[PDB]
């Protein structure tokens, strides 16, 4: 079964927990060693640790590196949940295909932003 | 031809199995479950729901 | 260190047999066996943790 | 004859979300097995009482033999939960069901009662030995055994049990062997 | 017949982990240090002899002190019994214990059982 | 079950290991692997020789049951096995199945 290091799910788990602690308002760039540290999983073995760092976070097609620290790649815009009219305001792509799946869980259910979003220009159709 | 049995013998056998072991248990420990869940995926890209 | 390297090299020698075996699966079986223990280990960890807390 | 109360089932809302696993590990006399049931069963020795403490904060208390004893036992269960440290409130200690038992002291003919009172009384020998006389005006289900012990169940307040006994007393005397 | 079992188990365990130590990386000297460290602690304790050693709805507080002392339960020297349970059933106030594979340390002595049956009122 | 580690046998082992870890004579991770081996061994060793058994009688106090483990604290009771009397003013009983 190809190459396996330590316990399965370290990747699909490291990214996610990050995909979680950052949304939970703990926003700040980190490293795989820092994630093992904070998760108390540092003893994953240097080999696996290394393989995760060099390869797991290289084979990821959307992982963002400026340099040292990996960053979220799902949304270009910070998950503010507010003031998108400029994006919304732009009239060159008929609203730029807004995604509901990306929306929700930044710090509130959309049903709160939308109501203000309903109050404001933001119009959403669940076709 | 017709006897007087109270609990059908077949029914009594299933009862012990269901009482002894419950197929689905606690709806708890979300973090713990994910690991169990991630591990299966390593072996296969596809598993049926059951 | 070169003796250790030689030992590692033997590893690749026997991984050749592994391919021939697959060509003919022991490694796969071992991996499957390792997968099964994980759940039992976790169960022991919870109950064991509870016992430790108790005493 | 005066019936004597044997069980008070009471329900009281603690007012807040409780983590069941934490309660089981620290509280004494506590069992919380998720597979069989979803609640912590907690038992106290001073007033006999077995209480299921539910996860969402609703508590049901059973085994107390009088009204004051049940309220006191529920308060004791709430205070044990508080000393752990979860925020605790006491709301709506309301009695749900009270079971009472008494003996008429004379032998009774169940078969005869079914003949003249088929509308309110149902009796089958194989399923159970005793006739059930569900009574509508005071809502109570009374089980009468042949020996003469009558068990009254399903009463909101102490009174209801006493009035149902008055009515059943003479009707049984007519069917007394 | 107890020191014997312990020797038996220590031997088996030591023999069975040798390869792991080797595979993991470790000189056989470390293994022997383990055995020595291990045997020595028991001798120091002196619990028995060993061959190696020889070599209103709110004022709730208006009803408090019902609970007894939790700290009484732990002494750290309390007779500790490690065993497995088959079924434990209590009816009314009767508690029945159906236990197995247990190692007991009562009054300082060590005992073992394949099965233990007990009764207690709470 | 890492149940039997805090026993005379199990603790003497851990202490011995910590030393070796302390002197870098022996190190961790490997230590974990050794403990894992111990768990398998003590479980298997317990169900071996057998041929022993004990009826006891008692007066309880606290009880606890979690996912799969009873912990009692029976007190002021005497247990007699094979005409031998054991007197305990406080006894803690743990069963983990």
């Amino acid at each position: 079964s190809g190459s396996s290091g330590y316990k399965f799910g370290v990747l699909a788990k490291i990214v996610n927990y990050m995909k979680t602690r950052h949304q939970r308002g703990d926003t700040h760039p980190l490293t795989l060693d820092e994630i093992l540290d904070e998760t108390q999983h540092l003893d994953i073995g240097l080999k696996q640790k290394q393989w995760l760092m060099t390869e797991a976070l290289v084979n990821n097609p959307k992982i963002e590196v400026i340099d040292g620290k990996y960053a979220f790649k799902p949304k270009y815009n910070v998950r503010d949940k507010k003031a998108l009219l400029r994006l919304l305001d732009q009239h060159d792509q008929r609203g730029l295909g807004g995604i509901l799946l990306e929306d929700i869980e930044e710090a509130l259910p959309n049903s709160q932003k939308a109501v203000k979003a309903l109050g404001d220009q933001i119009l959403f159709v669940n076709r | 031809t017709n006897y007087k049995p109270v609990a059908n013998h077949q029914y009594n056998i299933e009862y012990e199995r269901k009482k002894k072991e419950d197929g689905k248990r606690a709806r708890a420990d979300k973090q713990h479950v994910l690991d169990m869940l991630f591990s299966a995926f390593e072996k296969h890209q596809y598993y049926n729901l059951k | 260190a070169q003796l250790k390297f030689f030992e590692q090299l033997d590893q690749i020698e026997k991984q050749r047999k592994d391919e021939q075996e697959r060509e003919i699966q022991l490694r796969l079986k071992q991996k499957a066996k390792e997968m099964q223990q994980q759940e039992l280990a976790q169960m022991r960890q919870r109950d064991a943790n509870l016992t430790a807390l108790a005493a | 004859i005066v019936p004597q109360l044997q069980n008070i089932v009471s329900t009281v809302n603690l007012g807040c979300k409780l983590d069941l696993k934490t309660i089981a590990l620290r509280a004494r006399n506590a069992e919380y097995n998720p597979k069989r049931f979803a609640a912590v069963i907690m038992r106290i020795r001073e007033p006999r009482t077995t209480a299921l403490i539910f996860s969402s904060g609703k508590m049901v208390c059973t085994g107390a033999k009088s009204e004051e004893q049940s309220r006191l036992a529920a308060r004791k269960y709430a205070r044990v939960v508080q000393k752990l440290g979860f925020p605790a409130k006491f709301l709506d200690f309301k009695i749900q069901n009270m079971v009472g038992s008494c003996d008429v002291k004379f032998p009774i003919r169940l078969e005869g009662l079914v003949l003249t009172h088929q509308q309110f009384s149902s009796y089958e020998p194989e399923l159970f030995p005793g006739l059930i006389y569900r009574m509508i005006k005071p809502r109570i289900v009374l089980l009468i055994f042949v020996s003469g012990k009558v068990v009254l169940t399903g009463a909101k307040v102490r009174a209801e049990i006493y009035e149902a006994f008055e009515n059943i007393y003479p009707i049984l005397k007519g069917f007394r062997k | 017949t107890v020191p014997k079992l312990y020797r038996s188990v220590i031997e088996d365990v030591i023999n069975d982990v040798r390869d792991i130590f080797l595979d993991d990386g470790v000189d056989e000297q470390v293994l022997m240090e383990l055995k020595t460290l291990w045997e020595n602690k028991l001798m120091q304790s002196r619990a028995v002899d060993g061959f190696h050693s020889e070599e209103e709805e709110e004022p709730l507080n208006s009803e408090d002190d019902v609970s007894d002392e939790e700290g009484q339960e732990l002494f750290d020297t309390e007779n500790v019994v490690v065993c497995q349970y088959d079924k434990i059933h209590r009816s009314k106030n009767k508690w029945k214990f159906h236990l197995k594979d247990g190692i007991m340390n009562l009054n300082g002595r060590d005992y073992i059982f394949s099965k233990a049956i007990g009764d207690a009122e709470w | 079950y890492q149940l039997y580690r805090n026993t005379t046998l199990g603790n003497s082992l851990q202490e011995s290991l910590d030393e070796l870890i302390q002197s870098q004579q022996i190190t961790p991770q490997l230590a974990l692997q050794v403990l894992l081996q111990f768990d398998k061994a003590i479980n298997a060793a317990l169900a071996q020789r057998v041929r022993n058994r004990v009826n006891f009688r008692g007066s309880l106090n606290t009880y606890r049951f979690c996912d799969n483990v009873w912990t009692f604290v029976l007190n002021d009771v005497e247990f007699r096995e094979v005409t031998e009397l054991i007197k305990v003013d406080k006894v803690k009983i743990v069963a983990c199945d």
